[PDB]
């Protein structure tokens, strides 16, 4: 009640803090390989949960095989949370990203 | 492995097509070995008809 | 996957103000009451109960 | 044994079952018979347009209570 | 030495907001309102729509039980507010998968009206039946409550048969009654309620 008040307060401010904004963020454009494979998991993980499946899959039984054809037509709703060392993020979106 | 996250992995990173050339200076270790390579300059020869 | 996910992959209780994994401890409910988790270090009993 | 494996169903507490943190950001205030009429007219209205079809009745009887008699 | 770590006890388990006596009515306020704070676990099939998924999992099955960390029992709810990850209000929110998991957990602000029983407080509501030793009630249609004889004073005495009850007027009493409130118990799931009626 008033002390969760002076805990909110105090990491949603250093929440905001280490934030990168779009206009700010330098780093790589590319999918740097590890990107491409936790996406091909955790995507291919949620579509095995019924997870709605935003491509037209023809008789394929494996979440991986699906996962790889929704990353073929940029369709992955996810967001990459690439850290940096000092603490900091940039945040960058599937659709924004060249798969290699 | 028996998880998602983890057939992934085995797909694109620790498989063997992308371990073709060492990561210690480059060179492959890839490749026939004994049959396949004395057996492939009798194809490539030229009395091959 | 191999040293959490198919080795030994449990599933504790952890008491969030004395930090330990021991000391949790399923309550042995009251007849018609029900099985919580409580811990052991942060429990006092209820003999200290001065005014 | 036979008590103690059937207690993973006295407490059933998954993620799926329970918040993980419960923390009230405010403090408490109350809510009079004209505020809360007013919130179990508009709330109530709004989960009849699926389960908890049991506390859906057990809220009628306290919209009842407020409006007209046993 | 021990004094000031006492206050860890003493702050832990006292309620701060009373139920003054409103209205003259006899009753005191019970109902009332305060904002908290989730920790969900959206499911993936709820990505689509990631609001029924935080409402029907973590929020239709809290109404109506007794809640350990606000102290009463949850009456009803409005008014979900999801956060988000990334701190740019807005559609498009975004929520943080568990790296095991494909379930992605998030913070959430919600509002909900609780009953709010104390000591010291007194209540009215209806009487559904009695005996010669303990009175049962009912409160807002919702909520139980038992006056039992050592509650009661003696020269109270008992028609006997269904037997009513004989006041020192003589006459079997009314549905509702004035009562004060004694420690509630919340030993079986039903919440039990324990009072009294004298000063
Ligand atoms: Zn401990």
């Amino acid at each position: 009640p008033e002390d969760f008040q002076q805990h909110e307060q105090i990491r949603r401010k250093t929440l905001k803090e280490k934030a990168i904004p779009k206009d700010q963020r330098a780093t790589t454009p590319y999918m740097t390989k590890y990107e491409r494979a936790r996406i091909l998991g955790t995507r291919a993980l949620q579509i095995s949960m019924n997870a709605p499946v935003f491509v037209d899959l023809e008789g394929e039984t494996d979440p991986l095989r699906i996962a790889m054809k929704e990353l073929a037509e940029k369709k992955i709703p996810l967001v990459i949370r690439r850290y940096l060392p000092d603490g900091s993020f940039e945040d960058w979106s599937v659709e924004e990203l060249i798969v290699d | 492995p028996q998880n998602e996250n983890a057939r992934a992995e085995a797909l694109n990173l620790a498989n063997t097509d992308s371990q073709y050339l060492t990561p210690t200076s480059g060179s492959p270790v890839r490749g026939l070995i004994q049959d396949h390579i004395s057996a492939g300059v009798w194809l490539t020869s030229k009395d091959s008809f | 996957d191999r040293l959490l996910n198919s080795s030994d992959y449990t599933q504790a209780s952890v008491c969030r103000e004395c930090g330990s994994i021991l000391t949790t401890q399923q309550s042995v409910p009251r007849i018609g009451s029900i099985s919580t988790v409580c811990c052991r270090r942060c429990s006092m009993r209820f003999e200290d109960a001065k005014k | 044994m036979m008590k103690g494996s059937r207690r993973t169903g006295n407490n059933t507490a998954t993620t799926l079952n329970t918040p993980v943190v419960i923390h009230a950001t405010q403090l408490p205030q109350h809510v009079s018979t004209d505020e809360v009429l007013q919130f179990l007219e508009s709330f109530i209205d709004e989960k009849e347009n699926t389960n908890l079809s049991s506390s859906i009745s057990q809220l009628k009887r306290i919209q009842r209570d407020f409006k007209g008699l046993p | 030495n021990e004094n000031r770590e006492t206050a860890r006890f003493i702050k832990k388990h006292k309620k701060q907001v009373t139920n003054p006596i409103d209205e003259k009515n006899g009753t005191s306020n019970c109902i009332v309102r305060v904002p908290i704070a989730l920790y969900v676990s959206l499911a993936p099939m709820y990505l689509e729509n990631p609001l029924q998924g935080v409402m029907k999992q973590h929020l239709n099955p809290l109404v109506m039980k007794y809640n350990n960390k606000v102290g009463g029992v949850v009456l009803g709810y409005e008014g979900l507010k999801i956060l988000d990850a990334d701190p740019l209000d807005t559609s498009e929110k975004l929520i943080k998968i568990t790296p095991d998991t494909p379930f992605g957990f998030t913070w959430c602000h919600v509002n909900l009206y609780v009953w709010q029983p104390q000591v010291g407080d007194v209540l009215e509501g209806y009487i559904f039946i009695q005996s010669a030793s303990h009175i049962g009630l009912l409160i807002h249609d919702a909520f139980n409550a038992s006056i039992k004889k050592n509650n009661i004073p003696v020269d109270w005495t008992f028609v006997h048969n269904l037997g009513h009850w004989v006041d020192s007027n003589g006459e079997p009493i009314d549905g509702k009654l004035r009562f004060t409130v004694r420690n509630v118990h919340t030993t079986g799931r039903v919440v039990s309620v324990d009072g009294t009626l004298i000063s």
